[PDB]
């Protein structure tokens, strides 16, 4: 396959970026998208140009490192997959593919396609956990969790933290990520003691970090690799309304280190 | 620690405020369309409806007391709606200014799979705000869009709402402005009737399609009625 | 091993308390499953991402501690050297991966939890960034490498579509319980695998090895697969792969139940390769998966350097010559939650806090060494890429120090590894600058450490004149192909000391005595 | 996965549907008896009530709009009631058919201890269905049970409901049919007012006697009023 | 749906004496079918409602109660039993004096399960 690539190239955070065009004479349909970027990087290194930098660790769709806006869609045209799980058989010969980072105020760009997604870490730090210390846990079968609640909480908990919901959201909102964590911890009994605080804190943190609001559009759910539903956002909304009825005040925001 | 007033502290809480005020405003818009459908019933019926709006529960409630309570509720709901909409729009703009190709492009390409509800909601909201101001100045007060000697203010309990409506939609520019506002209000209702349920958490897998259908029904009914009014007045069906 | 098995129960209690969404029964209580070859159902799982949920619970606890201010998190920061002051691990030298800044950190104790070195073979199931830099730098600083040659492979891995690929996706070995491994009899066949007739299929592992029928161990089957692919008979884009066919099982069993058993695997295989395994055979190839070698640690999880603690896959510890399934997550969570808090407190209670700052001459020497190494890597400007050298190293290590090892092959590898290292240091291309997001620089550093680690791995494999678990010597095997141990002479842990010469490390035997589980 | 519409799947869910529609129908029957009690006030009051049933909320709602909403709700409730009653009667007949003395006898002896609610409820339901059909054709439409020149149809806002009622209960057969239907509707209410609470789960030991008393009160009130109407018209008390 | 070996300590979950007494009142059902025989509709409502009430009054029966009632009710339909007209002849003949509050509890459970959209599973076909 002959593939034309329009890739965002940015030197660093301050330097303005642009689109550079790279022509791949031979692309294997079985070759993955990140593998094709690797071949392009090897070609650039042999030619003497600056290689394209992109985040990637697992190449399995589970770690959440890969974060590419491919042809206007987060993680490429094919849904329920990641950038690493996208292979070149999803494209055609002669196609032009535009490769971008995540565009969000809270997700700063550090390099050509690398994005700083530590705002998600700070959202998690603001209550996205169960405050249980090591050694104090009771027997693993002391509290029953219904198979339905466990399955729904595993559906929400399957969030690789890629930030593609923020990238595809027209508002640049972290609502799907936050709502997935809120729903995961709120469907289990162990997350009951601190759930109405947690949602508030988490929502406040997402505001503090610079994310937008939710217009209930659904692009976040459309591009989610793990098919995390908008029911998670409805659950977060129910939790926040219930916490407002209880007069739950957000804590101090998690400032960066 | 401040109670339900903690909703103002979060963007999700402001969105919940928008959902409640939008419940109120959707109800009012539906009831308004239903009431204004009495133009086709006739001038006597329309003027009786206009007068009985003010004389609502007369043997128990005073003149215009229920109407003034409804007006205050509408004003508070729309003010909270516009304030929260402004705050949320500004937040979402700041959420994209830093990392974007321009001030008008976020991505070199951003294909949409789930609708353009942000664009329609925000632009239609600004249009609806302008229309509400102009429409109050037009039909409620008759201080704009009227030739002299055409608008009849209420005289005690005698109302000439039918005459004001007939003489209001004569300029094609006013008719076009009303039609454009009704198109954007149809888009507003089509998204927002479902979205206000999703914002309060009153949504799931099985009722999502039902709420989408309810949104379509509400938007279509309001759009059809509210564009039938000025078109029929302009074309001579209502005279 | 007893301590790990004894704290596993606390591990599961802690994970369930942390909110890990383990599989539940309809009555609300936890659900267990059995691995392949285990006789009990002792495994607690999320649907197919147990490790994700375990790490999510641990990362949520870590985030809680970051919010509490007790933990300072430094992501995108690679530890490039270990600073030893007065014989104690008193700090580290790291490089920020975004700004390129070299920073010195001082501590009373240093814990190495840096994972395994399975990527010394280029083709492995590990993540792209997995490396041996931390444990190799600690080894060069004085930590002993315990059984480096002990490496585990996975039988069922999705092969590569070309020389560019370096990652083989792991597939549940259970795909071997319901499939048949075969290869076309013609060396070069243009026919579709489903169109190949039954009599023209070489069903190796069935024609050979009549014993262990359809249940061949992963090591024997994978050695056979590697031999078939090396003979030119393997299938796939590069010839590195064999047909794990499911056609006869689909015909025999219900396709619905086969879907219920392998739907996620088949969908993932069709996503990665583009071929439906319900009609065409699936293609698989062995890949290096785990390294149960690592820095030698004592019962206190402390290495040869006092104050240096190695936990998780980075140490040798208690997996022996073969790590059981679902035991590395067990071992990591045990070391983190219920062992290291005690042993590190035992170490710290016997020393005074503080007393070492980053202004010590040792920190400056380590930082100068790291800076010189980075400058040298950036200044070579050779005609070969980093991944070319890594691919050559991994090919040699997989051919020579992989599932099948012998004396002559290991001696050849021990001859070639220094040559590849010299060619790397004279002819590698590392573009970019030091103070930037230079991913080629990080890869260059990791491969520079791999080139030294591979020589030790080959020396350890040549040392051990026996087969045990993953370590398989062709000269020491049963007629069935199983590993043949020498418990009279090799019943020990080989901890290797860095002596300054990469070809001559010092061997330290740690004798093994078994009082409760007698060898047999 | 379907939502509340899963109630159709079970017999208990069908009974819950019948309990809700019986709540609606019991409310309508009580309200209708109360409204028809106005015939003793005189022709003027009764005809005013009939006309004002159509003008309900005139300053806001159009003519017959609330009445048509009530009619649609009644029709939907009675249709769901009849469908569920037919399904459950057929289910119980099948449940009894296989093992029985004959097609009619179940047991060579079945001495009953908790009343005969099944027999009365089913036979009275069929009778009430027939009565509703004949009653809509009798008093609402005047196409049955009337001599030519006695039924006055409402053309405008002037109603002759009192005249239609007076001319309606002249045939002794029609009075007897109404009386029999009222007896079976009294039995229907006497069981069903308690039963709809028991079917929704709104019952326990403490409130069971209170709900039985409420059922007795509702049944007695409706029976007394609804048999007073035709008897008084036939005997000349209402004229 | 609790398997052998996985039960926690017997005093882990507190069951109030009132709830335990009510669940023992419902659980005392000998499965004679006299409710079906006395029922004019031939309905198994008293037996089914007794089991539903017994398992729904204890915490251990919470994780699968709204499914269970639906399934059980559907099975009673599938087996050929009649419906419940709230006659009460079931409770008059019951040897163990299972009350009609058990049927009210079953009704509450079924309404709650309908609100949650609980779909009955496939019926238990005879062997
Ligand atoms: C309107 C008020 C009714 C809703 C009241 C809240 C009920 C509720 O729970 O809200 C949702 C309302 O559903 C819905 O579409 C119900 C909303 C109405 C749908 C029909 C439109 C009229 C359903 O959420 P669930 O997935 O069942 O929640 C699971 C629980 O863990 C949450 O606590
Ligand atoms: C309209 C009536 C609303 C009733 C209130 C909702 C139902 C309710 O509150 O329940 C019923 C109340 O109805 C009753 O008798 C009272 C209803 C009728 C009173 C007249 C009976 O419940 P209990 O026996 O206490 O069971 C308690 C729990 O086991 C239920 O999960
Ligand atoms: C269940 C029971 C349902 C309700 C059935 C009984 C309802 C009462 C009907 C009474 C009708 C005869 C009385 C007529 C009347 O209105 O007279 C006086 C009635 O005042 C009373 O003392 C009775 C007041 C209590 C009855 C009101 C209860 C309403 C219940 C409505 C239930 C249905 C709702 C629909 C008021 O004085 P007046 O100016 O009307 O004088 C006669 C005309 N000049
Ligand atoms: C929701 C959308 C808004 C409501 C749309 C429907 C309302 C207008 C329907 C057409 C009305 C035509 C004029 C009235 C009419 O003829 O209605 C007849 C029947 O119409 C219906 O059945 C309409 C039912 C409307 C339900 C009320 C909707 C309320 C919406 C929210 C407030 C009654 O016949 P009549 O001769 O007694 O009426 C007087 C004619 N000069
Ligand atoms: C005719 C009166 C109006 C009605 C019936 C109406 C209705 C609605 C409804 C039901 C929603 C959904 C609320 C939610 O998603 O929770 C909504 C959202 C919205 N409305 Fe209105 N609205 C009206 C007037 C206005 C006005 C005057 C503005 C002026 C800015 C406006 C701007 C918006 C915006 C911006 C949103 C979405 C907020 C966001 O982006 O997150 N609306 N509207
Ligand atoms: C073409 C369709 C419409 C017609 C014919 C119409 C007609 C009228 C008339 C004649 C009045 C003056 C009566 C009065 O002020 O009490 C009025 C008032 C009003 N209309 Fe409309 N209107 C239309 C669309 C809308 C829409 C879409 C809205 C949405 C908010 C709206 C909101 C109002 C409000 C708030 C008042 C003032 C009510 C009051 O002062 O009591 N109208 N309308
Ligand atoms: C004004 C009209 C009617 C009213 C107020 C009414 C009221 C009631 C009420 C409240 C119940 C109790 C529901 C429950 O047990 O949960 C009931 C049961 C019943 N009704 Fe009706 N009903 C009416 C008309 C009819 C009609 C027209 C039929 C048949 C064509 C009918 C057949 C039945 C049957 C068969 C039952 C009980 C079935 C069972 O319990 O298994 N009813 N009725
Ligand atoms: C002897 C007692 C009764 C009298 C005197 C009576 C009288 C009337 C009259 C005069 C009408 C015509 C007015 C109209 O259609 O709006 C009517 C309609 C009606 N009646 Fe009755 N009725 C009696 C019993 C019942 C009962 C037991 C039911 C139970 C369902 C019932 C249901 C209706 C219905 C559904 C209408 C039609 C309402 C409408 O079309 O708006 N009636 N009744
Ligand atoms: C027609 C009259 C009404 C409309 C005109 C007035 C519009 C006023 C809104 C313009 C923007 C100012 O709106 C203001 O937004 C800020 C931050 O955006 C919100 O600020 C608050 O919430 C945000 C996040 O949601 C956080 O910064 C913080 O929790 C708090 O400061 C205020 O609650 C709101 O008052
Ligand atoms: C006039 C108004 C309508 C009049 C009556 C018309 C309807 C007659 C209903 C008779 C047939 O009844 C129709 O079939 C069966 C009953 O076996 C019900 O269906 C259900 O029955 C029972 C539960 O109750 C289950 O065992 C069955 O699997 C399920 O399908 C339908 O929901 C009902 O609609
Ligand atoms: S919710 Fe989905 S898209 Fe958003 S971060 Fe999580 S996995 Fe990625
Ligand atoms: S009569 Fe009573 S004891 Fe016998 S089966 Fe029915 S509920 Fe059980
Ligand atoms: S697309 Fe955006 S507006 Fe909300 S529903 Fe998804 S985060
Ligand atoms: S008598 Fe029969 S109708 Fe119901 S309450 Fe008892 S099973
Ligand atoms: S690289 Fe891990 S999700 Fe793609």
């Amino acid at each position: 396959m002959k593939i034309t690539l329009k890739i965002w190239r940015q030197k660093n955070r301050n330097t303005p970026g642009e689109f550079k065009t790279y022509v791949m004479d031979n692309v294997n349909p079985d070759m993955s998208f990140l593998e094709m970027l690797d071949v392009l990087n090897e070609d650039l290194m042999s030619r003497g140009e600056e290689p394209v930098a992109f985040d990637h660790d697992c190449r399995e769709g589970i770690c959440g490192m890969c974060s590419l806006m491919i042809n206007g869609v987060a993680h490429g045209p094919k849904n329920a997959i990641t950038t690493c799980q996208l292979h070149m058989r999803s494209f055609k010969d002669g196609d032009t593919i535009t490769v971008e980072p995540w565009r969000a105020s809270a997700f700063p760009i550090l390099k050509d396609l690398v994005v700083d997604r530590s705002a998600f870490d700070r959202i998690i730090q603001a209550g996205g956990y169960i405050s249980v210390s090591t050694g104090s846990a009771p027997d693993a079968n002391t509290i029953p969790v219904s198979k339905v609640a466990a399955d729904r909480a595993m559906d929400a908990a399957a969030c690789i933290g890629c930030g593609a919901c923020v990238a595809a959201c027209p508002n640049g909102s972290a609502m799907l990520f936050t709502a997935a964590k809120v729903t995961h911890l709120a469907l289990l009994p162990q997350g009951q003691p601190e759930r109405y605080q947690r949602v508030v804190n988490m929502v406040a943190q997402a505001d503090f970090e610079g994310f937008g609001n939710c217009t209930n559009i659904g692009e976040c759910a459309a591009v989610c690799p793990k098919e995390i539903s908008l029911e998670t956002i409805a659950q977060l909304n129910r939790d926040l309304v219930m916490a407002a009825l209880r007069g739950i005040e957000p804590n101090t925001p998690i400032v960066p280190a | 620690m401040t109670g339900v007033l903690t909703l103002t502290r979060t963007s999700v809480g402001k969105k919940v405020i928008m959902a409640l005020t939008g419940f109120v405003l959707v109800g009012f818009v539906v009831f308004h369309m239903y009431g204004n459908l009495k133009m086709y019933q006739g001038p006597e019926v329309y003027n009786a409806y206009a007068a009985g709006l003010r004389e609502l529960g007369y043997p128990i409630f005073g003149h215009e007391h229920l109407l003034w309570i409804a007006r205050f509720i509408l004003l508070a709901s729309v003010f909270l709606h516009i304030w929260a909409a402004t705050s949320l729009t500004l937040q979402s703009r700041r959420s994209l200014q830093a990392s974007s190709i321009s001030t008008v492009r976020r991505y070199g390409q951003h294909k949409r799979q789930s609708g353009y509800a942000d664009y329609t909601m925000r632009f239609g909201g600004v249009l609806i705000f302008f229309f509400i101001i102009y429409h109050i100045l037009h039909l409620t007060f008759g201080v704009v869009g009227y030739e002299p000697g055409q608008f009849i203010h209420p005289h005690g309990d005698v109302y000439e709402t039918y005459n004001n409506v007939v003489y209001g939609f004569q300029n094609p520019l006013i008719v076009g402005f009303y039609l454009l506002t009704m198109v954007f209000l149809a888009l507003h209702l089509y998204h927002g009737v479902w979205s206000m349920f999703q914002t309060l958490g009153w949504n799931n897998r099985t009722y999502d399609r039902l709420l989408r259908g309810l949104a379509i029904v509400v938007a279509a009914a309001v759009f059809i009625g509210n564009i039938s009014f000025p078109l029929a007045v302009y074309f001579g069906f209502v005279a | 091993v007893y301590r790990l098995a004894q704290v596993s129960v606390n591990i599961i209690d802690q994970c369930v308390a942390q909110g890990v969404p383990f599989a539940r029964e309809y009555g609300g209580l936890l659900d267990n499953r059995s691995f392949g070859g285990a006789q009990v159902a002792r495994t607690f799982y999320a649907r197919g991402q147990t490790g994700q949920q375990l790490l999510l619970g641990a990362y949520q606890a870590l985030s809680r501690q970051i919010a509490a201010g007790t933990v300072k998190m430094f992501p995108r920061t690679e530890m490039l050297d270990l600073v030893v002051v007065d014989g104690r691990a008193r700090g580290i030298i790291t490089r920020d991966m975004v700004t390129g800044k070299i920073t010195r950190y001082a501590a009373d104790a240093v814990v190495l939890a840096t994972g395994g070195y399975g990527n010394v073979f280029y083709l492995s199931t590990n993540a792209k960034g997995c490396n041996a830099t931390a444990i190799w730098r600690a080894h060069r600083r004085g930590a002993f490498f315990g059984n480096p040659c002990f490496t585990q492979i996975h039988p069922t891995c999705i092969p590569v579509s070309g020389e560019y690929q370096s990652k083989l996706t792991l597939m549940s070995e259970s795909l071997r319980n319901d499939g048949r491994i075969w290869v076309p009899k013609k060396k070069g066949d243009t026919r579709r695998p489903q169109d190949i007739p039954e009599s023209e299929r070489d069903y190796y592992l069935e024609e050979r090895y009549p014993s262990f029928g359809n249940l061949v161990p992963r090591d024997i089957a994978s050695r056979a697969a590697k031999q078939v692919c090396d003979e030119g008979r393997g299938v796939g884009p590069g010839g590195l792969g064999v047909y794990l066919d499911f056609a006869d099982a689909i015909k025999r069993l219900g396709r619905q139940k086969i879907a219920e058993r392998y739907g996620n695997l088949f969908d993932m295989y069709k996503q990665i390769t583009g071929e439906d395994p319900y009609e065409t055979p699936m293609r698989i190839y062995p890949a290096v998966h785990y390294t149960m070698g690592g820095l030698w640690v004592d019962y206190n999880l402390q290495s040869t350097i006092p104050g240096l603690f190695v936990i998780g896959e980075a140490n040798f510890s208690d997996h022996g010559a073969n790590r059981l399934g679902a035991s590395a997550l067990m071992q990591g969570l045990a070391d983190g939650y219920f062992i290291l808090p005690y042993t590190i407190a035992n170490f710290l209670a016997q020393v005074k806090p503080g007393g070492v700052s980053i202004d010590r001459p040792e920190f400056a020497e380590a930082e100068a060494e790291i800076n010189q190494r980075i400058q040298r890597l950036l200044s070579i400007r050779g005609k070969r890429t980093v991944d070319s050298f890594h691919r050559e190293l991994g090919k040699l290590m997989w051919d020579k120090c992989g599932m099948a090892r012998n004396a002559a092959g290991l001696r050849e590898a021990l001859q070639r590894i220094p040559e590849i290292r010299a060619e790397f240091w004279e002819n590698v291309n590392v573009p970019g600058e030091a103070n930037d997001l230079n991913q080629a620089l990080e890869k260059a550093g990791r491969v520079a450490d791999f080139l030294e680690l591979a020589e030790l791995m080959c020396l350890d494999a040549l040392h051990r004149e026996e087969s045990c678990g993953g370590h398989f010597r062709e000269e020491y095997q049963t007629p069935d192909g199983e590993a043949l141990r020498n418990d009279e002479q090799f019943s020990y842990v080989a901890a290797w000391e860095f002596t300054g010469d990469l070809a001559k490390p010092r061997l330290h035997k740690e004798p093994l005595v078994f009082e409760y589980v007698k060898p047999t």
